[PDB]
């Protein structure tokens, strides 16, 4: 189940976290995950186990034991956890959570307790790590992004447009573009500056992308940093190309006649590791395997009885 | 016939409203402004305007919506802007015009006019006329008026009207007395062409109605001498009285100047001018004044004012205030005022009395508005503060009478007071300070009282603000010899009324420790207690019956007092109020939750000191021995086991042991269940059974609870009816209900448990808002008021609830409506659950998906669907929803300052007979509601989908959001008199316990509720920094209780999808 080359995992409102097949659509394991929906799922870049951060907690169950129940729950933190990130080298994890705090784990130790805290006002939405594993992008419910530099634990801020709560960020593998996504459905990019290594490491705003009408939700680079995948309440994922920053391929679950009253929002969103296909999280409690490219439909994985919100994927040799 | 009209259009406009929701179109949006229009309802059709530019910039030009939006000094510059980028454009020219014509610009209408006349259009030759006739009427020029009369056809009421006019000027009597009744036919005739559907123009027939009869007392004024004095009085008095916005007024005036010119009127062109001021038109109310200076607008600016009459003077001087330049508008006051006093001193030669004294009181205005503006620029320090003492001292010399001059004399006396203190707690943060302080305090605080008596005198039935801000002074002096002087000398001064207001502020201060304080409460209580007793027995009942000692005893003295003097009365309501309380909460409804609390400390806790606590009292309680058949019954199926309960109980307090205890516990388990089983079993008390004292009552001389007001015949309590409902609820209610000795029904509601004292001062804040909306023109032009109920308290406990009739909770009226179209009661809820069976603990966004989801699987009608099928007609129907929506903004912002939380569907109902709103249960007041851990609310008032949806669509774009900012200007206008009352009930020593659950001194957090109170009314209570207008506030309000991110967080029970 973390032996199949290809980790694809989906979790929601049904209590189950649930393990697909890529290629076929058919459901490998399923572990119970109860007294809390599912916020959000990653899979850590060791392939030893995969993260569930839900209500007050992170849950860790394991790819490798094939069977058991959680490694690891982290708890004594009040309302949501909404992000989780991994730190290359194994033992880091990073969280940003309702309680307004962006919180550093160490994984290999005991303690309920995480190594750092930083703290702001307003709830912490999302949480990415810079490729170069020493800053820190968070951004909260105010409407502003910071930078927390990992070694200097020097807070900088940076607020776009908003007065708006900033939904997810993403910062494409190359170091060259950081992406947030606001509630209003607007997607700015920025460059960056390329400071690092007795570091600067500063952003010059490039684009606003008028994304969508509703709620933004996610988004995210492809491997490439050929594209910009943007996930929304509207029941859509854009993906726009970062040359031209022009909309590529719209993938969509619209009903088919306005009388229909939607059902299911475009929760979250994994390229595959080729940029070649796209993965999909809905609350019509399916998973959707894309290709890119001709926007199709490959794969239907159904199987959950409540909503999904929830996506990880794994592409590693 | 006339009423069988209305009818029709009423019925219409539903089908058309309906029509509107299944597509919003604009056809159907021309068809409703205009409908509603003959409904003459003129607020709720602009709401249609309003979504007609939201959504459709579509009979476009901004010009045109500026125009439609009668905002013509908006729709001028639109014009121009308009006109000077295009080119000619015939249409963009006729606009342009009316906008003048309306504005009362005849100087540009004319110039555009002539000096535009290629007008190769023969319709643009054709209005052209219309309006050039009366801006050259409007500038003299009589010939240019006779040249575009010639143009005006005789067929249109315009054409004979101006005939009448010119007529007049060169005196052609039975001329003009037949143009007038021409065009009187002309018009006749012309309201049945435009039979419905046409624009305030019979709303403006009465304008030209009104111009023509007035036309012709103009004609009354040429010939035949003698109503010079009868026709300029009813032109005085059909003034004052008269309500038409400025515009018609310019005409109406324009009529009377063919006869009177202005420097004889002048008080008429002030009176007029005035409006144009109030009203906001200060470029023309300036035109109005410079005319009647007969000296420049002022472009010999360094140069002094005028003082060749004195009146006009000073209203050019507030318009000037009013206007931009303010500092320039303080500076000739100080000079004109210097100019009026040696104006008075050495030109007064005595055989002029007269002048002298409306000399005197127009300087009294003056000092009023030189201290008001010293305050205004510069604001309170040691710099302003005996400066507007000394200005305000002043006006209270040329008037003495009058009230404002003493108030503000007042509250300046208390704001230096309030001053200092404040300088001196800052002072503290960082014995000879004190001294200082004493004397500086002493020195402000004499006057403040004693202003504030002579302010009371002048006020008589509309002073709380003022009796109040004596108490402030009263309660919080711990008493100096100097105030508590002029305090007794107020107390003999004024009229006893007065503290009928504020009597249980009053009471809230009985066991007062300072000595010298005390005194004169209990001596004033009593004086109260001799003439309208009555007005004092309940709420002196409660008190003498408190476990406070001081307090208890300090109010029997006082009802000791009372029986020399109205002995029976004293004792009816004594053995009332006692039977009451035993009716509210019977023995075994008070041992069902002792004996549940009992379990929690033991059992759940391992608290037996608290347990004991607990059950004592009822053991002791029952000691005294049964009162009543129901008391008996009880003690009878119960009493054995728990007098022998309680002997285990006091085995183990002895012994120690745990078998001793188990014992009891044994025996208390065996009653509970037997009652719990009996509890359903209540849903009626037969009085004979209960309280044999109450169903003996004939005919007493107590008033029916909360009643009682001078004025007013006393209601008395002639019989008790024999059973009263107990409505099952948690806390069973009972329906009490009484019979008045002038015939009619009186019903209550006997609360237990729930300590109602609260809510009685928030019934009496309402009383003042009533007033205040009552006062304002506006308001009361629209009715608006707060649906109040009387509230009577009867101990910590209990308390007594008038019951509105006619009124059933939103929850209700929607339980019948489901239940009646097959509809699962809570569908919502449901389609919730089985979304997200988390939901509580959902991320925001998360909630507001299942949420959204939950709502477009659901009818938003249910209410506005039922008051449609509730209706016996149409009309009916129609103005039931017009008061459905004003009521209930008014308390969107009422219960918004007031911090009014947790108003779910059951703690608001519904007037079936008139539809205005009426809120119940005001426990959760101050943010309080928003502060609390657990589901704290982030809405302001409840604007919930089903009730905007009841509303006119277009709704709170229409009545609602007119009729908030109406409201909101009102409280916004009388902030202080609103914060009185307030700041009275958070510093009210009995009730402060309201604070400490935030925790579930006070000295600092009282201060922030009351401040959040005074962010709220000046406009601060979002951005620290900004102060915004009140229609900004007000967007923002809205905004912030319809914010679905803001509902779905609501607890359940609230129903934020009702
Ligand atoms: O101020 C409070 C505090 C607690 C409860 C109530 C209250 N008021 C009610 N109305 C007062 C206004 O006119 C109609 C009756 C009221 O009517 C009710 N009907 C059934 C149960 C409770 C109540 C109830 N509770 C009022």
């Amino acid at each position: 189940v973390g032996s199949d080359p290809v980790i694809l995992a989906t979790a929601g409102y049904d209590h189950t976290v649930r393990f697909w097949q890529a290629h076929s659509g058919i459901c490998t394991r399923t572990v119970q995950h109860q007294d809390s929906q599912v916020n959000a799922l990653e899979v850590t870049p060791d392939r030893s186990m995969i993260a569930a951060a839900g209500y007050q907690h992170i849950r860790m169950y394991d790819l490798n034991s094939n069977n058991p129940n959680p490694i690891i729950s982290y708890d004594g933190v009040n309302k949501n956890i909404a992000s989780v990130g991994f730190h290359e080298d194994g033992r880091w994890m990073y969280t940003g959570g309702e309680d307004c705090t962006a919180r550093i784990w160490d994984l290999r130790s005991r303690n309920l307790q995480c190594q750092r805290i930083f703290q702001v006002n307003a709830p912490i939405n999302c949480v990415c790590l810079h490729p170069n594993q020493a800053e820190l992008i968070v951004g909260d419910q105010s409407g502003a992004i910071h930078i927390w530099d990992l070694k200097t634990d020097h807070n900088e801020q940076l607020i776009p447009e908003p007065e708006v709560s900033i939904t997810s960020a993403h910062i494409d593998p190359d170091a060259s573009y950081m992406a947030a996504v606001n509630s209003t459905g607007n997607c700015y990019v920025w460059n960056l500056t390329g400071g690092i290594g007795d570091e600067v490491t500063q952003l010059i705003p490039k684009t606003k992308i008028p994304a969508h009408t509703r709620y933004a939700l996610q988004c995210r680079f492809s491997p490439d940093s050929t594209l910009l995948a943007t996930c929304s309440a509207d029941q859509t994922c854009k993906i726009w190309r970062t040359s031209n920053f022009s909309l590529m391929t719209e993938l969509s679950i619209k009903s088919g006649n306005p009388g229909e009253s939607s059902r299911g929002w475009m929760w979250g969103c994994a390229f595959s590791g080729d940029s070649q296909y796209i993965v999909t999280a809905s609350s019509d409690n399916l998973a959707r395997l894309w290709c890119v490219e001709t926007g199709e439909i490959k794969r239907e994985y159904g199987g959950h009885q409540k909503a999904v919100v929830c996506l990880a994927f794994n592409d590693s040799v | 016939e006339r009423a069988a009209k209305c009818r029709a259009y009423a019925k219409a406009l539903h089908y058309k409203e309906l029509e509107f929701q299944k597509g919003p179109t604009p056809a159907i949006l021309e068809s409703l402004i205009s409908i509603n229009n003959k409904l003459q309802q003129p607020e709720a059709a602009a709401g249609v305007l309003e979504y007609a530019m939201k959504h459709f910039g579509e009979l476009e030009i901004q010009a045109t919506w500026y125009e439609k939006l009668h905002e013509w000094e908006d729709a001028l510059v639109a014009y121009d802007k308009k006109m000077d980028t295009n080119k000619d454009d015939p249409e963009l020219m006729l606009g342009r015009m009316r906008c003048l014509e309306a504005l009362g610009e005849w100087g540009q209408l004319h110039q555009q006019c002539c000096e535009k006349w290629t007008l190769v259009n023969d319709e643009t030759q054709a209005k052209m006329a219309r309006m050039a006739a009366a801006a050259a009427w409007g500038l003299g020029q009589w010939d240019s008026m006779e040249e575009y009369t010639c143009m005006i056809p005789r067929d249109t009421h315009d054409g004979a009207f101006y005939r009448a006019v010119l007529a007049l000027h060169q005196d052609l009597f039975s001329l003009a007395q037949q143009c007038i009744d021409k065009a009187r036919d002309l018009l006749d005739a012309e309201l049945t062409a435009m039979a419905g559907e046409s624009y305030s123009r019979a709303y403006g027939a009465m304008v030209s109605c009104h111009m023509l009869s007035e036309l012709e007392e103009v004609i009354q004024y040429k010939l035949v001498p003698e109503r010079r004095e009868i026709i300029r009085q009813i032109w005085w008095e059909r003034l004052q009285g008269c309500q038409r916005i400025v515009e018609d007024w310019q005409k109406i005036l324009m009529v009377r100047s063919l006869v009177v010119s202005p420097h004889e009127d002048m008080r008429t062109w002030l009176k007029y001018a005035s409006l144009c001021g109030k009203s906001g038109r200060l470029a023309l109310a300036h035109k109005t004044l410079v005319l009647l200076l007969g000296v420049d607008p002022s472009r010999q600016l360094d140069h002094p004012l005028p003082t060749v009459h004195p009146q006009v003077t000073y209203a050019y001087m507030k318009n000037m205030w009013k206007s931009a330049r303010k500092i320039d508008a303080f500076q000739h006051m100080q000079h004109f005022v210097q100019t009026m006093q040696q104006q008075a001193q050495h030109a007064i030669a005595t055989e002029d009395q007269q002048h002298k004294q409306e000399l005197h009181k127009l300087m009294a205005r003056c000092f009023l508005k030189l201290g008001e503006w010293q305050l205004n620029l510069q604001g309170i320090n040691e710099s302003t503060i005996p400066k507007v003492l000394q200005y305000y001292s002043a006006a209270t010399e040329h008037d003495r009478s009058w009230y404002k001059a003493w108030h503000a004399w007042a509250v300046m006396n208390f704001e230096a007071v309030l001053h200092y203190k404040h300088q001196n707690q800052a002072r503290d943060e960082k014995k000879k300070v004190t001294e200082d302080l004493s004397k500086t305090l002493l020195m402000y605080t004499v006057p403040a009282v004693q202003g504030f008596f002579r302010s009371i005198s002048l006020s008589r039935g509309n002073n709380l603000q003022d009796t109040l801000r004596v108490l402030t002074l009263w309660f919080d002096y711990g008493h100096w010899p100097d105030v508590n002087e002029a305090l007794v000398e107020g107390v003999k001064a004024i009229q006893i009324d007065t503290w009928l207001q504020v009597i249980p502020q009053l009471i809230a201060r009985i066991d007062t420790p300072r000595p010298l304080v005390g005194r004169l409460i209990h001596q004033l209580l009593t004086d109260i207690g001799r003439y309208h007793p009555q007005a004092l027995i309940y709420p002196l009942t409660v008190a003498s019956k408190s476990t406070t000692t001081a307090r208890h005893n300090a109010a029997n003295k006082i009802l000791k007092n009372m029986c020399e003097h109205s002995n029976t009365l004293v004792q009816q309501a004594m053995m009332v109020s006692e039977e009451l309380i035993r009716v509210a909460i019977l023995w075994h409804e008070m041992w069902h939750e002792g004996l549940e609390e009992a379990s929690r400390l033991y059992f759940g806790e391992r608290n037996v000191k608290g347990m004991f606590e607990v059950l004592e009292p009822l053991h002791a309680m029952m000691e005294r021995g049964p009162q009543t058949l129901k008391e008996t019954s009880f003690n009878q199926a119960y009493g054995r086991d728990l007098m022998e309960a309680q002997e285990w109980c006091r085995k183990y307090m002895k012994s120690g042991n745990v078998k001793d205890l188990t014992q009891a516990w044994d025996l208390y388990y065996h009653v509970f269940r037997r009652i719990s089983k009996q509890l359903p079993q209540l849903t009626s008390l037969e009085l004979q059974y209960v309280s044999p004292k109450l169903l003996m009552c004939r005919d007493l001389e107590l008033a029916v609870p909360g009643t009682y007001d001078p004025n007013q015949p006393i209601i008395r309590i002639q019989s008790i009816a024999p059973s009263l409902q107990v409505i099952t609820s948690k806390q069973r209610p009972r329906k009490l209900t009484l019979m008045g000795s002038n015939g009619h029904e009186f019903v209550f509601l006997l609360k237990g448990h729930e300590d109602l004292r609260q809510d009685e001062r928030v019934m009496q804040l309402f009383g003042l808002v009533n007033t205040l909306l009552a006062n304002d023109p506006t308001s009361l032009r629209k009715n608006l008021s707060i649906q109040r109920y009387a509230v009577i308290p009867l101990s910590t406990n209990s308390g007594l609830i008038g019951w509105v009739p006619h009124c059933d909770t939103l929850h209700a009226l929607i339980r019948d409506y489901r239940e009646k179209k097959k509809i699962l009661l809570n569908i919502e809820h449901r389609i919730m659950l089985r979304m997200a069976p988390d939901y509580d603990h959902l991320t925001l966004m998360q909630k507001v998906e299942v949420f959204e989801h939950a709502v477009n699987n659901t009818a938003g009608d249910d209410l506005a669907k039922l008051l449609w099928l509730k209706s016996p007609s149409s009309e009916v129907w129609f103005d039931r929803r017009t008061n459905y929506t004003r009521s209930l903004a008014v308390m969107s912002m009422v219960g918004y300052i007031l911090g009014l939380g947790d108003r779910h569907p059951s703690n608001l109902m519904l007037d079936r007979l008139s539809g205005k709103i009426l809120h119940i249960d005001f426990g959760d007041c101050f943010e309080v509601a928003m502060t609390r851990e657990k589901f704290p609310e982030k809405i302001p008032f409840r604007l919930t989908r089903m009730l905007t949806n009841a509303m006119e669509v277009t709704g709170l774009d229409g009545n609602y959001r007119i009729t908030c900012h109406t409201v909101m200007e009102v409280l916004r206008e009388h902030k202080d008199s609103v914060m009185a009352v307030l700041e009275a009930f958070v510093y009210d020593p009995l009730l402060n316990w309201r604070l400490m659950d935030t925790n579930t001194a006070l000295n600092k957090k009282a201060i922030q509720i009351i401040n959040r109170v005074r962010d709220k009314l000046t406009g601060r209570d979002f951005s620290h920094d900004d102060t915004l207008d009140v229609p900004t506030q007000v967007e923002l309000l809205i905004k912030q209780a319809t914010s679905h991110e803001n509902l779905c967080q609501c607890y359940i029970g609230w129903c934020p999808f009702w």
